[PDB]
């Protein structure tokens, strides 16, 4: 993806405060239960019934925390994110049948969370550059679809 | 958006019009999904998707009863169409995207086959008619 | 999609502590907007979308009020919107996609500012609020 | 956009076929009956009151046509979508204020009328060979909006 240099900068920073294994877990947890349809990959994950099932399942943390890391790697290479993520692309559509529709729903989620967590910080030019990451990496993923 | 009266004339003329034909334009209609929005192959992994295969074709025979049974109901949709409202919602859980793009398919394969009856008014009629039933069927997910 | 009378709860629970900021609050989710969708501001030509402009300013103190309004009136919107339903189809004729954007936009400026409040329930809750405010103001469009 | 040989094949031999001052026309007509919001942009064409009124406005046919005849040369630059509808993006974004959705819009009224004009011919191969397209052309107009 294309960020300016102002961007690029407002995106590391951020980032840099993050605690992976906790935003994950958020994340992802707040996926389910806003968007409850896609709780349909995740039958064995256990109790997902209520928001606090959801939020304290520890394979919904464990898992959020494997996606963000991911997500994370994909902040090192901004320039190449098809070929950064094309062996999970490829994963998530020809073993996981995941509808890329998922990986934008995930995106706005984690926009949410960020700008739970950090308040006034995350202002209206910091949301702006991590909508475009948000958007490069679900086009990234969704991109050996076939 | 709700169905005016005239859309509900439209809707059944065409669709009175597809007839017998309905349950092969529903399999056409499918597989021009599945060529156009590779996405929504997701969804069927456990189908074999090969051109005229007896699921597609079963499948498609069953969209467009639904269909049928709608147009017969259209004042009432809602009750018509509970128990598959609740059979996407509960178990398929297919993200609503995915309705606008059957749509738009379905539209298509009728505009192929009813050179006569496809004008600009029944076109805008059976689009608002696909948004409503798509509307219905997502109506229970959260 | 209906709203539960949980979420009815969660939602004046939630707009009860927005109080005097919702309009400093609808600013501030149309500048989220305009900066994160820049193709919504082809619908404001004739603003000055600059940081701090008072004319998103004025526009932001309307678009909460009118969000004010259907929180009073969750069990009676498609009345208490009428006018705005009929302003947005037959003259702003704002694509329906847009909705989308600005909703996502006032739930980011929500979370931002309502650490304590913004849980995954209500969160869940106001998102469907917004989506169904969305649907009642497009319900003319054709 | 990347089409293989046959796609691009099948795209150019059905549009040897069109009447492209017809269905500029016709498309342009449909997208305002079927999406009455697009009429906001013209209402210095006249009458536009109804179905009939649309179909037959000649404010709406001559648009129609410059519409796709500029649809149509790009067809001779499949390879190229970005760099051939540039300054029509800039256009549309600086002086039209058009919003994007409306050129996806157009692109799904398009293909059906030529499935309306060319009914079995329209088979779902050639279908998905106009869907690359028609979101290739939308995203190349879409391009340099900011
Ligand atoms: C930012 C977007 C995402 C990234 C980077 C990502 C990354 C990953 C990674 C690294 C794995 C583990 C692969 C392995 O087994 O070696 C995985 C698995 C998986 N992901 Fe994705 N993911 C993303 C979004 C999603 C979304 C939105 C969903 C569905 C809502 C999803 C569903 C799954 C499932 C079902 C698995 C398999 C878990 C299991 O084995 O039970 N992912 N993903
Ligand atoms: C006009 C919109 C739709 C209608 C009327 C419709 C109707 C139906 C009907 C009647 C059934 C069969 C229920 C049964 O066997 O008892 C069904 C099942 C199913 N539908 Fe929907 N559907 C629509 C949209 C979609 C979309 C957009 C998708 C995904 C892209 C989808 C995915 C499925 C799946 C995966 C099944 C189960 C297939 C099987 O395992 O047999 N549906 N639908
Ligand atoms: C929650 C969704 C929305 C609500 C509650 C809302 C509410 C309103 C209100 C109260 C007005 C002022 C009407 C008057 O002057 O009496 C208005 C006008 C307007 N709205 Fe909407 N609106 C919404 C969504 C949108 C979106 C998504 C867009 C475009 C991106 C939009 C574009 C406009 C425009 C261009 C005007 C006229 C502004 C002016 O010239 O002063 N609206 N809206
Ligand atoms: C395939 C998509 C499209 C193409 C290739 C296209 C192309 C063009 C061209 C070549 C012109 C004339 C530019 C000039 O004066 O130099 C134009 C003008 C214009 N277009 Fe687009 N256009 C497309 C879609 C749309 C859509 C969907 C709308 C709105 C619903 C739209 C609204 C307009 C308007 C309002 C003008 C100015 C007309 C005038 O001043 O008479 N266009 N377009």
């Amino acid at each position: 993806v294309h960020l300016t240099p102002e961007e690029k900068s407002a995106v590391t920073a951020l980032w840099g405060k993050v605690n992976v294994d906790e935003v994950g877990g958020e994340a992802l947890g707040r996926l389910l239960v806003v968007y409850p349809w896609t709780q349909r990959f995740f039958e064995s994950f256990g109790d997902l019934s209520t928001p606090d099932a959801v939020m304290g399942n520890p394979k919904v943390k464990a898992h959020g925390k494997k996606v963000l890391g991911a997500f994370s790697d994909g902040l090192a290479h901004l320039d190449n994110l098809k070929g950064t993520f094309a062996t999970l692309s490829e994963l998530h559509c020809d073993k996981l049948h995941v509808d890329p529709e998922n990986f934008r729903l995930l995106g706005n989620v984690l926009v949410c969370v960020l700008a739970h967590h950090f308040g006034k910080e995350f202002t209206p030019p910091v949301q702006a550059a991590y909508q475009k990451v948000v958007a490069g990496v679900a086009n990234a993923l969704a991109h050996k679809y076939h | 958006m709700e169905l005016s009266p005239a859309d509900k004339t439209n809707v059944k003329a065409a669709w009175g019009k597809v007839g017998a034909h309905a349950g092969e334009y529903g399999a056409e209609a499918l597989e021009r999904m599945f060529l156009s929005f590779p996405t929504t192959k997701t969804y069927f992994p456990h189908f074999d998707l090969s051109h005229g295969s007896a699921q597609v074709k079963g499948h498609g025979k069953k969209v467009a009863d639904a269909l049928t049974n709608a147009v017969a109901h259209v004042d009432d949709m809602p009750n018509a169409l509970s128990a598959l409202s609740d059979l996407h919602a509960h178990k398929l859980r297919v993200d609503p995207v995915n309705f606008k793009l059957l749509s738009h398919c379905l539209l298509v394969t009728l505009a192929a086959h009813l050179p006569a009856e496809f004008t600009p008014a029944v076109h805008a009629s059976l689009d608002k008619f696909l948004a409503s039933v798509s509307t219905v069927l997502t109506s229970k997910y959260r």
